[PDB]
RNA sequence: GCCACAGAGCA
DNA sequence: TATTTTTTTGCCTTCCGAAAATTTTG
DNA sequence: CAAAATTTTCGGAAGGCATGCTCTGTGGC
């Protein structure tokens, strides 16, 4: 907040440092029901969820196996299955892969297979190294989550990140009025008029948590000026 | 102390160091001039003098301060060389030759105001009470600031979060050459890189140019026994299987193929590489033989600091800490300026005797020192410039520094007396907050909390404390030999495999070995300390997250002189104190007993020190000689400082050096451009200790 | 203070020996500090309040801040009574030296008196330590406007 | 034989416990046959214990031996003053006290005992003769661990 | 504090020209027991540039390869260890006779590392080869050219390798250490006065 | 709103000071005690306070 | 993979060859490990922490209800703990959740 | 006189 | 002539191969 | 259908930019 705070503001600034989106929750009195959502919205990496990653070699074939636990996401309560970290490996345009090399083994095991002087080892390191980085669930762009529970006992999700679109899409959270302090976002997302709304109450609150009791019509001459 | 280290005296020490010690040096580095046209042709300089004939038994006369201030000239004594050359068939050395004149610093050694009464200070019109430590320069008197930098000869780890790169660089600095040299991460990759190579090299490719052929020694110094350490590093392993360098002549190769180092001679690729490792990639160590494993050890520390600091974001170096800074002086610019200035002085002596001896009637060597005069002066204006503009740009070094020289300021006594001791900080264009221009609490008792300017320059230019000591250069190598006399393992006898399964030893920032007891090594090193053995401002501090052993002994860190507690008792009686005032027993004689000692930042860190004597618990080790040391000369004015507020403290120290009062004993004889002066000044009734060690009540 | 103190230090063993719970948001250290900082704002409010309220008629601090012609509450607080914790970026005092602020204090020390906490007033003047600390936070201020 | 030729996996240690494995670790480098100060005390009585035994363990074997790193100027000893380098006969003795630590007694000076870094690679002694005729490198043994001496402050 | 034991310690063998080589792969320990000993073949060493070369044949009839290293590597059969003798001060090879302590003077210590001279030999013919087809006053050389330059000319010395002598270096060093006996001259605080 | 405690304990060292003949210290971390000061203005029949 | 020649102590690469069989093979030295029959395999065991039960805790003082769990084949268990939760949007059905009181395998029905 | 440099004043 | 250091930090758009993706031919 | 031309995306390098006014002194062509 601060001078800084208006300086990103009243520029169309395409990152800004700390963005929070507050989505209000259907199920607004259960812990239950908020830490769902949040493990919903929550990126949740590959490192989370799996026991172990390895690189076997076999007389004429090498692959990676990685063994899941399936009882960290009942604890968790992702809604997940093996068939969606085997799509979501196979949509991780950056290790190169493709679903006819990713089989299943048993219930828990998943093998990427590695096909061809030196080529393959040096692809099957690239590729363990970064698969344990890939995202099997959650949005792409959220840093975190947290259930707040305000004074009035109601609890909202609010989390760090840049998918507004996708937090208000998400099952269990309201859609008409989950709002961002990122200005830019809520003009990608809701419209021009939605982001002259949200320039004058950022600058407002801005303004208001310092006490400097600035007029708002000069806000809303400034929010009409920029857009 | 201030009675013989004192507080304007580091500028005094720094100057008589270079002028005693520091020219020789210089010297030494550049002794030989050897012309191309004929072979057999020498000129060596064997010995450096200012101000003094090796034939004349006393110094030669110089006009005091007070004409060269009233009559525009420099207060100067001539630099005189001892200079043996071929003339003819035979050598012939001649002493007393007359190469410049080195602008002397008042109230030192080769000035006329050494030790000398106030009788003689009246004779002179020259004040008692002036601190000196400034150059009369075309009668401008000016004062060569203390300057901030980094640590040189050390490893700094720095890491960018919002960049995602981390790298260690070092300053290598030496009387031979001076380089930087970088340790960097890039898409999760470790790379060497320096001005001369074109492109950044693989760590293993460097390491394998080096003692080093394996991989497995890489890792093992690199990482050790710490399986994410190996994870991190793992990917550098195999570059050297992608760019299939596989020997040290290979290695060479390929780094001596992307230098841009222009050299007289031509040399082989893997020669140029071999000069490259040797002399480019780190200059302060230097290899004179084949063997390469203190260069070698040396970068995989450096790439160990960086897989450290990549595995946690915390064990980067803080590069606002006091000890990873150090205090440039009078005497290290002037030394880092006549170097560039004789190394001209050289080559264009070398280049007029080399169009000489092309002409074949001169069968004569012509007595070549006789062409020395047209180059002398080339000195002489290029040391008083360098004084007189401030403007230090040596571009041998890519130095181009502004604002190192400042006039001295007139306007009061205390204003004069608190320009010296002033700090240049490095960064002066750093708008940000707690970076530079905040207070560490590393600065305790070592630079003044209170006194900086409001302003653009608030945090940055700063102030040193009333009981500091900035250290001067010692040698090493004695130090050295006691080291491997300790018990400390030799470098190049110990296992790649165990060197981080024990301690390991730092002298000036190289790894000289292991040590299997670390603790008894440091006792024992503060015992010959505190003896007398070694040199007082030798620094020992074991870092136990590091896991070393570090001892510095190179100059520019800031001291600070504290009473030893053994046992939970002070080592300063009532007895040493009675005998203090009586007249015997010394400060230097306090240190030769082994009661008192100087502790540096980084030794500070090691220990825990308390400020009364009511406090000590048997855990302490060390005793405050005196708290308000922690203000300097200007903030020692003010009256109750710790009953106020900070902001005022630091206003105060602003406008003290803006009071019009009295500035000297001899200002009616003096002719300033501008000079107020009270009619009726008095002293104050509330005084401070401060205040009577500086004489401030003298001329108030 | 001494209850403030002791409370804070039951808090800094709990945290040592590991069974100290964590806020909803944050982790050890982060709900550590905010606790602790919690109980130095609530005792700085406490002894500010019985200062005030003790005071007599007729002094001039009082009837500046009462005025609103100069100064205010806070000030008189620190003139009178205990100064407060120094707060640095948003946090208290940061470790200057390797686990601590200073070397008199010992390592790995989050006590109060460790870590900013101005037990003594402006009129009982200031501690060496206390007195770092007050400049630090001075020096951050003066930059700002700089 | 053929187990040597496998492939050389290294010794790899959690980040968590490689300050509480280095105990096993230094242990396990050698054959089986203030909190800081009373740990390098409890460490040194051990190195002494382990010195007289691995100094009585290998008497009168061949093809042992075991280097010692002295101090690089002996005290002077008046000629039959002498180098360092020309130092010969018997120059002082190890004593055992009862306490079982170890002291090296130099002509007049006592020096405390070490069992200094730890080696996992081999060590080998080589005497050396070089000579027109015929030059000769010669291997009388294996370095067999090593031993510190330093001079008490 | 009273001794109960003391070990005579003596020195002997200022001429012995004593070297101790360190071999950077092969391990002291395997499983629990000491290694063998790696069976020497060739041995080399350059006086002046104190470069020393051992070859050690390695085993064919396992885990060889033999079409690569006789294709390009023109069929090498043994690997070789070069290093560089370092001058260390204060270090001394000792052993046990009757229960007395001899120490022997080291005079260099060699880091043995592993060479690869068939790669480069490889390469430089690759490059000449390929140089050949188709192409397209100075001795100012001081510090680690030139050091690196006379070690390159130089020409190495082949040495006699030999085992099973320490009997008669044990005889003569016992002989030579036995018969003189030194007694003290400095204090105990005047070797705390210099260099400690 | 500055809060400078030290003027005014400056003015009252400098008061008993001056009536009592002697130049006072206002040394940092220590220096002249306020109730000896106050002691002296009362003994020269001052206020204590100044 | 992190495996060093025995040889000379460099890293060990896995070359296909010509006959398409796998081995580690030493670039700097003539040496090879064949590993036909032999599974070599170098295990990356990931960091697991304590989680807490999201839905552990809710399954005390409840009805109970007459609804068999999938694992019929290894028990017969009909008596089950239920209950009701909202963790969608309240214009679709209330999920519910059942744990089985003798084989546990807690499942989610709709 | 032109040009940079250096310091200083007020929030 | 040719050894050889940095001395703020953050943000922003335009350009431009390189590479990934998609369309388009044969 | 797979080669081959075409379009879009994605990084890294390159410039541009960063409070107001005011007052002295010194140095160099
Ligand atoms: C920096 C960041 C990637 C980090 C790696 C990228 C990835 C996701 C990107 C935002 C989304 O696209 C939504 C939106 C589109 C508008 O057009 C411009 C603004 C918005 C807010 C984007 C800004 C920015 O471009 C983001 C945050
Ligand atoms: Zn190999
Ligand atoms: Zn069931």
């Amino acid at each position: 907040l601060g001078v800084p705070r208006i300086k990103e503001i009243i520029n169309a600034s395409k990152v800004i440092s700390t963005p929070i989106i507050n989505a209000v929750l259907v199920n607004d009195n259960d812990e239950r029901a908020a830490r769902v959502v949040k493990g919903r919205v929550e990126k949740t990496l590959l490192s989370d969820v799996a026991f172990y990653v390895q690189d076997v070699y076999k007389d004429n074939l090498s692959f990676i196996q990685v063994r899941i636990d399936l009882g960290t996401i009942d604890k968790l309560q992702l809604e997940l299955t093996i068939e969606d970290i085997a799509v979501a490996i196979t949509r991780a345009s950056k290790l190169k892969i493709q679903a006819s090399d990713v089989n299943i083994i048993g219930k828990d095991r998943i093998a990427i297979n590695v096909f061809p002087e030196n080529d393959v080892f040096y692809r099957m390191q690239q590729l363990r190294r970064a698969l344990p980085d890939v995202v099997v669930k959650g949005l792409p762009d959220i840093s975190r989550a947290v259930i707040n529970i305000r004074d009035d006992g109601k609890r909202e999700l609010l989390v760090e990140g840049y998918g507004l679109r996708d937090v208000m899409c998400t099952d269990g959270v309201i859609g008409s009025r989950t709002t961002t302090n990122h200005v830019l976002e809520v003009f990608s997302v809701l419209g021009i008029e939605a982001a002259r709304y949200s320039i004058i109450r950022e600058i407002n609150y801005t303004m208001s948590n310092h006490g400097m009791s600035v007029d708002p019509r000069h806000i809303q001459l400034l929010g009409d000026v920029m857009t | 102390f201030l009675k013989v280290k004192g507080l304007v005296k580091q500028h005094l020490d720094s100057f008589n160091y270079f002028v005693d010690t520091d020219l020789k040096k210089i010297i030494k580095a550049n002794q030989l001039i050897l012309s191309d046209v004929d072979p057999e042709f020498y000129l060596k300089y064997v010995d450096i003098r200012v101000g003094k004939k090796s034939s004349s038994s006393t110094k030669d006369y110089l006009t005091p301060p007070h004409e060269c201030r009233l009559r525009d000239m420099t207060y100067s004594a001539p630099i005189y060389v001892d200079i043996e050359y071929t003339r003819g068939r035979n050598i012939i050395m001649h002493k007393d030759v007359e190469i410049g004149r080195m602008p002397i610093m008042l109230r030192s050694n080769k000035c006329i105001l050494y030790d000398a009464d106030e009788s003689k200070m009246a004779k002179l019109n020259e004040c008692p009470l002036d601190p000196g430590g400034y150059f009369i320069v075309n009668g401008t008197e000016k004062v060569i600031l203390v300057q901030e930098q980094l640590s040189k000869n050390r490893i700094i780890v720095e890491a960018d979060e919002k960049k995602g790169i981390v790298q260690a660089s070092v300053t290598s600095s030496t009387h031979e050459r001076k380089s930087k040299t970088y340790v960097i991460t890039k898409n999760g990759k470790i790379y060497l890189k320096h001005n001369s190579i074109a492109e950044e090299i693989p760590i293993a490719i460097v390491l394998k140019a080096c003692g080093i052929l394996s991989d497995l020694e890489i890792m093992q110094l690199v990482c050790g026994n710490d399986s994410s350490y190996q994870d991190i590093f793992a990917v550098n392993l195999e570059e050297s299987s992608k760019l299939d360098i596989y020997t040290q002549q290979q290695a060479l190769e390929y780094i001596g193929a992307k230098v841009k180092t222009m050299r007289r001679q031509k040399l082989t690729i893997l020669q140029e590489g071999i000069e490259a490792i040797a002399t480019t990639v780190i200059a302060h160590l230097t290899v004179e033989a084949l063997d390469f494993r203190e260069k070698a050890l040396y970068i995989a520390m450096m790439t160990r600091r960086v897989v450290m600091a990549m595995y946690n974001p915390k064990m980067i170096d803080d590069r606002d800490y006091v000890g990873n800074k150090r205090l440039e002086l009078a005497g290290q610019l002037i030394s880092l300026l006549f170097e560039d200035l004789f190394k001209k002085f050289n080559n264009d002596f070398k280049l007029s005797i080399d169009k000489v001896l092309k002409k074949p009637n001169r069968a004569m060597e012509y007595d070549a020192l006789l062409s020395i005069n047209v180059h002398s002066n080339n000195i002489t204006s290029g040391l008083n410039r360098a004084i007189s503009t401030g403007n230090w740009s040596l571009k041998r070094f890519k130095m181009e520094r502004a604002g190192v020289t400042h006039v001295l300021s007139r306007l009061s006594y205390i204003s004069a007396l608190g320009m010296m001791t002033r700090i240049s900080s490095q960064f002066e264009k750093s708008r940000k907050v707690s970076g530079p221009r905040a207070l560490q609490p590393s600065q305790f008792g070592m630079l003044c909390t209170a006194d900086t300017p409001e302003g653009e320059a608030c945090g940055l230019v700063k102030n040193l404390a009333l009981m500091t000591h900035i250290t001067t250069d010692d040698e090493e190598e004695p130090i050295k030999k006691l080291c491997y006399v300790l018990g400390v393992e030799d470098i190049t006898l110990i296992d790649s495999a165990s060197l981080h399964l024990n301690y390991g030893v730092y002298l000036n920032g190289t790894l000289i070995g292991s040590i299997r007891f670390p603790t008894k090594f440091v006792t024992q090193f503060r015992h010959l300390r505190r003896t007398g053995k070694v040199s007082e401002f030798i620094s020992i501090y074991s870092n136990s997250h590091q896991m070393a052993v570090h001892i510095a002994t190179d100059g520019g860190r800031i001291c600070r002189p504290l009473i030893i507690v053994s046992d939970g008792q002070s080592r300063v009686k009532d007895i040493h104190l009675r005998k203090l005032l009586d007249g015997e027993l010394d400060f230097d004689d306090f240190l030769k007993l082994g009661l008192v000692e100087y502790l540096d930042v980084n030794e500070e860190n090691d220990s825990y020190i308390a400020l009364y004597e009511k406090d000590i618990v048997p855990s302490m080790t060390h005793l405050e000689i005196e708290p308000f040391t922690i203000l300097g000369a200007v903030a020692g004015l003010i009256p109750y400082p710790h009953h106020n507020q900070s902001p005022r403290n630091t206003y105060q120290c602003a406008m003290g050096k803006q009071a019009i009062g009295a500035i000297a004993y001899n200002q009616f004889k003096r002719i300033d451009t501008l000079l107020y002066l009270m009619t009726y000044p008095q002293q104050p009734m509330v005084k401070t200790k401060t205040i009577e060690l500086i004489d401030y009540d003298k001329l108030p | 203070v001494e209850i403030a103190y002791h409370k804070c230090d039951e808090l800094i063993t709990l945290f040592n020996k590991g069974e100290l719970e964590t806020q909803p948001g944050c982790n050890e250290e982060q709900t550590l500090e905010a606790k602790i900082g919690g109980l130095l704002s609530k005792v700085r409010e406490e002894v500010g309040d019985v200062c005030i309220n003790e005071l007599d008629n007729w002094n001039a601090p009082l009837i500046m801040a009462t005025c609103g012609s100069k100064g205010s509450t806070l000030n008189v607080s620190q003139m009178v009574a205990v100064v407060g914790q120094q707060i640095i970026s948003g946090n208290r005092v940061p470790d200057g030296f390797q686990d601590r602020s200073l070397p008199h204090f010992p390592k790995n020390s989050k006590t109060p008196q460790s870590k900013g906490f101005v037990r003594n007033s402006f009129f009982s003047g200031l501690s060496p330590p206390e007195f770092l600390f007050h400049a630090i936070s001075g020096r951050e201020g003066l930059v700002d406007t700089a | 034989r053929i187990e040597q030729l496998f492939p050389v996996r290294p010794v790899r240690v959690r980040h968590e416990d490689v300050e509480t494995v280095k105990r096993e670790i230094q242990e396990a480098l050698s054959e089986k046959p203030g909190k800081e100060a009373a740990a390098e005390l409890e460490l040194l009585n051990a190195d002494h214990q382990h010195i007289l035994r691995k100094l009585k363990k290998m008497n009168n074997k061949p093809e042992r031996f075991m280097v010692f790193q002295l101090p690089t100027r002996l005290p002077a000893f008046e000629r039959p003053a002498l180098s360092t380098r020309e130092l010969a006969g018997k120059v002082g003795s190890i004593r055992v006290h009862k306490s079982g630590k170890l002291s090296v007694k130099i002509g007049n000076v006592v020096m405390d005992i070490g069992k200094g870094a730890e080696t996992t690679f081999l060590q080998d002694v080589i005497a050396l003769s070089i000579a027109d005729d015929a030059s000769s490198a010669e291997l009388l043994g294996r370095v067999d661990g090593k031993i510190v001496v330093t001079p008490q402050i | 504090d009273p001794v109960i034991e003391e070990f005579p310690l003596k020195i002997s063998g200022e001429e012995e020209s004593l070297h101790v080589f360190q071999y950077a792969n092969r391990p002291r320990l395997v499983g629990r027991k000491p290694a063998e000993h790696p069976f020497i073949s060739a041995a080399r060493y350059k006086p002046k540039s104190h470069l020393w070369e051992i070859d050690i044949p390695l085993d064919e009839q396992a885990f060889y390869n033999k079409d690569k290293a006789e294709s390009e590597w023109n069929g090498v059969n043994v690997q070789t260890l070069k290093g560089v003798g370092v001058e260390n001060n204060g270090q001394y090879a000792a052993f046990v006779k009757d229960m007395q302590v001899y120490l022997v003077p080291i005079e260099r210590v060699a880091q043995l590392k592993p060479f690869f001279k068939y790669i480069d030999d490889a390469n430089v013919t690759r490059k000449q080869e390929d140089a050949r087809r188709n192409p397209n006053s100075q001795n100012r050389l001081t510090g680690s050219l030139l050091a690196h330059k006379v070690a390159d000319e130089e020409a190495n010395i082949e040495l006699t390798w030999a085992e099973g002598t320490f009997e008669q270096f044990k005889d003569t060093i016992v002989k030579e250490a036995e018969d003189k006996t030194l007694v003290a001259l400095e204090k105990q605080e005047d070797y705390i006065d210099n260099l400690v | 709103s500055r809060m400078t405690v030290g003027k005014m304990i400056e003015l009252i060292s400098g008061k008993a000071g001056v009536l009592n003949g002697t130049l006072e210290y206002g040394t940092c971390f220590g220096g002249s005690k306020l109730e000896d000061m106050s002691k002296i203005l009362v003994d020269q029949g001052f206020n204590y306070s100044g | 993979m992190l495996s060093f020649c025995p040889s000379c102590n460099n890293m060990l690469l896995i070359t296909s060859g010509d006959s398409g069989v796998y081995t580690l093979a030493c670039r700097s030295c003539p040496y090879e490990f064949p590993i036909e029959g032999i599974e070599i395999y170098d295990r990356k065991k990931l960091p697991r922490k304590e989680v807490d039960d999201v839905l552990g805790g809710g399954w005390d003082n409840v009805d109970q209800t007459k609804t068999q769990c999938p694992n019929y084949d290894t028990c017969g268990g009909e008596s089950a703990y239920f209950f009701q939760l909202q963790i969608r949007s309240a214009d679709e059905p209330m999920t519910t959740f059942y744990k089985c009181v003798n084989c546990g395998h807690r499942w989610k029905e709709n």
